[PDB]
């Protein structure tokens, strides 16, 4: 409800969405976000499956599971840009999985969880990164 | 809980490491 929020969440959803369906500031950090996220997605491929598994298990609606898991990555009260394009990684891993399921409309709400959950609780760290120009550079 | 604990531990560690 603020320009960090809906720039972050224009990233995230973005991220999600392009990943799901195979094709400034915010156009900058998506490149880096492609480069870094893939990236991660390939690299831990088995764990990925293995976690989104589990969340389907215990089938409590998979968005929300993503954001107990979310919440609980951030419980040891550290901070930083490897947690957050982890878990975006991961969002883009169950973005695809939400369509491969013939659950597109679920990818939306999952964008916005992700969002709510860092802008709400790291907004002071985020703002102390210079937001997204801090991403950028952190992986530059 | 144990489960999302679980979860959220691992993709700590991979994260700490990434990072
Ligand atoms: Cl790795
Ligand atoms: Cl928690
Ligand atoms: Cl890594
Ligand atoms: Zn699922
Ligand atoms: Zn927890
Ligand atoms: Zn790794």
């Amino acid at each position: 409800e603020d320009d960090l929020y809906r720039q972050s969440l224009e990233i995230i959803s973005r991220y999600l969405r392009e990943q799901a369906t195979g094709a400034a500031t915010s156009r900058k950090a998506l490149e880096t976000l492609r480069r870094v996220g893939d990236g991660v997605q390939r690299n831990h491929e088995t764990a990925f499956q293995g976690m989104l598994r589990k969340l389907d298990i215990k089938n409590e609606g998979d968005v929300k599971s993503f954001s107990r898991v979310m919440v609980h990555v951030f419980k040891d009260g550290v901070t930083n840009w490897g947690r957050i394009v982890t878990l975006i990684s991961f969002g883009a891993f169950v973005a695809k999985h939400l369509k491969s399921v013939n659950q597109e409309s679920f990818i939306e709400p999952l964008a916005e969880t992700i969002t709510d959950v860092l802008v709400r609780t790291k907004r002071d760290w985020l703002v102390k990164q210079r937001g997204w120009d801090g991403f950028v550079e952190f992986f530059h | 809980e144990q489960w999302a604990r679980e979860i959220g531990a691992q993709l700590r560690r991979m994260a700490d490491d990434l990072n």
